[PDB]
RNA sequence: AAAUUUAAUAUAACUAUUAAUAGAAGGUUACUAAUAAAUUAAUAAUUAAUUUUAAAACCUAAAGGUAAACCUUUAUAUUAAUAAUGUUAUGAAUAAUUAUUAAUAAUAAUAAACUAAGUGAACUGAAACAUCU
RNA sequence: AUCAGGAAAAUUAAUGUAUACCGUAAUGUAGACCGACUCAGGUAUGUAAGUAGAGAAUAUGAAGGUGAAUUAGAUAAU
């Protein structure tokens, strides 16, 4: 579905003469099927690899033993400054080592958990019970 | 007055607040979301703390280049394209799961430490990595590092036990 | 008689404990009443007044014409001989608990008397003495070393 | 010429009708209590 | 006239779009007489002083500390390429100290061993 | 010796030299600030020796100087506070008044 | 627009009142929405949550 | 062989009855106030059940105040013990700062109806009214 | 003079100081407050050019401010 609407300048493209475009309008998944000369219908979803997408997909089963392939994840070049390269950011700088010396500072526990938290309660000691019964 | 009679400076530390030279990251020149991924929390979890520090630090310093531009883009044009806010939320969320991860290895070293103190399950501990230890430079080694790990009562406390040790040997 | 002003009370019970939101700073001195203090008849929880309060009825005349009035006991402040104590005590004494207390020998047995009844009729006061005379007597008997 | 009966200043205002007034005394909490239930959206000044 | 747009008489204000409001609204440092100090949680830095002054105290002045050695490379975001990694923890708990004893007892026999220098995976670690 | 004000220029002038603080640093550690400030463009009234940012409602002028210190390598010589008026505003005329931020 | 309201949340209630809009009355709002806005903007499919 | 209608069902109404089961956060504005598992069953991802676990600013009679969402205390606290450090007076003594270990307190937001108890009107009815109601 | 006139928180010496927070627009004898209205009402304090004069009376007005959400004509009776 594809409809025909009069777009300002702003939004034209480098070709569009008159105001006149047409643009294709969204559809609802139950409104059109898979295609593999085929038409699905019903999709199962049992099995579950992981396809490195990076991310366990699904298989599409149409009748379980027929299988279909999800589309191949088209490629991407990072090349962002705020994007840490992938070695790096898997490299591994802390193993777990001591029981004696922490592995945070004790001025930089504030920082990363709230004393003065007001859902701390604990205590339920002996002596506690103790003082307070008659 | 004349700008000519200045001199701005080219490295002043006031131009950490935009991407490059440039006023306004333009709809090409950023990150796009299929690209950029935010940190995971159990990626997260094996990094020294300096290194998720300067991670933090990072992730603030490029917040605010996004924070200043975003409030150029809502305050005067009142654009509605929200790509900035996106990037500092994901930012944010990062920020966060840092801050979990040095919660959580506190808890750990914590829970550690409980652990040790409980004197009949620590002892234990010892003798199986006695057992477990039991090559010579290797296993001086070992020993070595878990000098290093007991490393004043405490102190001495391991000094005894290398001499067993030693004695054992 | 009835105890329906004292046995009707009811205290928040206590859950037991092997912590709370809002720990009281001080230790419980004394067992706890198991009737509690009155808010009723504030003016009894000072003294002993033998479970009698203020009654409120009507005054009527010659035509029965009826307009409330209220009825108060004969209370009287009165300093007491305490043998176990070694002192009097000084309380707000309904005259009819000073004529129990005279037949019965010494506040220090009406306060010990045994009886549920009794310790209905005691206040929180009333209550606290027995504790103390009770306390006293015990360490009389039984020095820390036999 | 009446008319003009309220002569608003601050102070008096938030110390008369404020919430800590209210918060403070039993019958204020009453007031308070009253409005929570009603379901006000402003308990006080 | 006020605005010369509006030149017949409307049910139009001096300013703004309507007089009467709610008042009873939290009030913020701009209102009240001179004495009414409102305050944005900055300063329990230092200690008033008896004639007016202030006197601040430093042991209680917030600083923040950057590292020292920073890791520029160390990005606030990261590459698609990479996938999500997903611990697993059958040892109850990351902060079950069974597993953190057993970390240590790995670390004490191999010595900064890397368990994801692999950047080709989707779960690991024991 | 020498007067206060004479003494904290003096300190100043030091830190300077050194290459390090220009004022006492807080013996009060934050490790990990989730703070951030907007850099403002600059007012008519503004010289090109003076920028500002929008920073938080709880931030303190000192705060303020350490942090770009810090974060920044920037060293601010003098700070100055401006809090600004939080304005009605309403939507619709049938919703409720509130006033818009307090902003520093 | 010239507000300072993103860098803030206030009106909390109002907002959750306003975003928090009975969906019985989802079709009121919609409509208004629908009537304000231009021809290549709008789409005929109804938003989900 | 797909569509159309009819009747029933939602996270998405209240009211009355009947039957079953059980007895529970609001606000304010921002340096926004996040989660992490395990085990068992179902079939590596899975959903469910059973669990442990992180965070969680400020205010909501009673840390102590106030003009609710602020201020003031000062658990980035004090004391002790030690360790590196600079100064002074005579290897020993005194004070200052940082860092580890130990000791020492922390936060009344909590319903409503129902129940029991204390006090207890009057209008009204009696075709007036006071006994009575 | 008679009317008889507030309350409450010390010195020296040695050692020190990096100076917090908030108010700050404009309006304020008013179109910006209280009066249902851009309402001849109500609303606290100081300075209030000279000339003149007993004065903050009264006249003028240097400077500053203002000439307005009704105009234009006509001006019967009233
Ligand atoms: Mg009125
Ligand atoms: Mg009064
Ligand atoms: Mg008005
Ligand atoms: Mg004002
Ligand atoms: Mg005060
Ligand atoms: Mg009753
Ligand atoms: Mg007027």
């Amino acid at each position: 579905p594809t409809k025909t609407v009069p777009v300002p300048k702003q939004f034209w493209l480098e070709g569009q003469t008159s105001h006149m475009i047409t643009i294709p309008v969204s559809i609802l998944g139950k409104d059109l099927r898979l295609v593999a000369t085929v038409a699905v219908r019903d999709v199962s979803f049992n099995g579950s690899y992981y396809d490195a997408y990076k991310k366990v997909m699904p298989y599409r089963c149409v009748q379980p033993d027929l299988i279909i392939p999800w589309p191949k994840p088209d490629p991407i070049d990072v090349q962002t400054n705020l994007a840490t390269d992938p070695v790096i950011a898997r490299e591994q700088t802390f193993w777990v080592d001591s029981v004696v010396r922490n592995p945070i500072p004790k001025k930089a526990i504030p920082s990363i958990r709230n004393p003065h938290s007001k859902y701390k309660r604990g205590t339920l000691t002996a002596k506690d019970i103790a003082k307070l019964v008659a | 007055p004349t700008t000519s009679n200045l001199r701005c400076p080219d490295d002043h530390p006031l131009w950490q607040f935009f991407s490059n030279k440039k006023f306004i990251r333009s709809a090409d020149d950023l990150p796009p979301s299929s690209h950029i991924r935010p940190w995971s929390i159990p990626e997260l979890r094996h990094k020294s703390f300096n290194d998720l520090h300067s991670l933090w630090y990072n992730c603030l310093r490029e917040q605010n280049v996004l924070a200043r531009e975003n409030h150029l883009l809502k305050n005067i044009v009142g654009s509605t394209h929200d790509e900035f806010s996106e990037l500092s939320n994901s930012i944010r969320t990062t920020m966060w799961q840092i801050r979990h991860v040095l919660n959580e290895r506190e808890l750990a070293y914590s829970a550690s430490r409980e652990f040790l103190q409980d004197e009949s399950e620590r002892k234990k501990f010892l003798d199986t990595l006695a057992n477990d230890y039991f090559d010579d430079e290797v296993a001086s080694m070992l020993t070595r590092f878990q000098l290093a790990i007991f490393g004043d009562i405490n102190f001495i406390d391991g000094i005894k036990f290398l001499a067993n040790l030693k004695l054992q040997r | 008689r009835q105890w329906r002003l004292i046995e009707t009370r009811k205290i928040a019970k206590q859950p037991n404990y092997q912590k709370p939101l809002h720990m009281p700073k001080e230790r419980k001195k004394f067992p706890d009443y198991k009737y509690g203090e009155s808010n009723i008849f504030k003016q009894s929880n000072k003294g002993l007044y033998g479970g009698s309060f203020v009654q409120f009825g009507n005054n009527i005349s010659e035509s029965k014409a009826k307009t409330r009035k209220k009825w108060l006991p004969n209370v009287v402040k009165k300093g007491l001989w305490s043998e176990t104590l070694n002192r009097k005590i000084s309380i707000k004494m309904t005259a009819k608990v000073l004529k129990t207390i005279s037949k019965e020998g010494g506040i220090d047995n009406y306060l010990t008397k045994e009886k549920s009844a009794r310790i209905k009729e005691l206040g929180p006061t009333g209550w606290k003495l027995r504790y103390r005379v009770l306390k006293r007597k015990d360490e009389i008997e039984n020095p820390p070393h036999k | 010429s009446r008319g003009n009966t309220y002569q608003p200043s601050t102070l008096k205002r938030k110390r008369t009708f404020g919430f800590l007034a209210r918060a403070k005394s039993k019958q204020g909490s009453k007031i308070l209590k009253r409005r929570k239930l009603k379901g006000r959206w402003f308990l006080s000044h | 006239l006020t605005r010369p747009w509006k030149k017949y008489r409307d049910g139009e204000l001096f300013y703004g779009l309507s007089k009467v409001g709610n008042k009873r609204v939290p009030l913020t440092t701009k209102q009240g007489n001179k004495t009414m100090y409102k305050g944005t949680r900055a300063s329990g830095i230092g200690r008033h002083t008896k004639f007016g002054g202030y006197v601040i105290n430093w042991k209680k002045v917030r600083t923040y500390v950057t590292p020292d050695m920073v890791n520029f490379e160390l990005k606030p975001y990261v590459n698609a390429n990479v996938p999500p990694l997903k611990h697993e923890f059958k040892g109850g708990g990351p902060l079950d100290p069974r597993l953190q004893l057993l970390k240590i007892k790995e670390y004490i026999v191999n010595g900064r061993v890397q368990s994801e220098g692999a950047t080709d995976s989707c779960y690991k670690e024991r | 010796d020498i007067n206060v004000s004479e003494k904290i220029y003096k300190w100043t002038k030091a830190g300077i030299e050194q290459g390090k603080e220009h004022f006492k640093v807080g013996g009060n550690k934050v490790y990990f600030p989730k703070a951030r400030i907007i850099l403002l463009r600059p007012n008519a009234k503004h010289t090109p020796y003076q920028a500002k940012f929008i920073v938080p409602k709880s931030f303190n002028k000192l705060d303020l100087r350490d942090y770009l210190y810090h974060i920044y390598g920037l060293r601010a010589m003098n700070i100055t506070t401006q809090l600004l008026h939080g304005k009605f505003n309403r939507m619709n005329l049938q919703t409720t008044r509130f006033r818009e931020p307090q902003i520093k | 627009s010239g507000s300072y309201q993103h860098l803030s949340n206030v009106g909390s209630r109002v907002m959750k009142r306003l975003g928090n809009r009975p969906k019985n009355f989802l079709p009121h709002s919609e409509k208004f929405i629908k009537k304000s806005t231009p021809e290549f903007m709008k789409s005929d499919l109804k938003e989900v949550d």
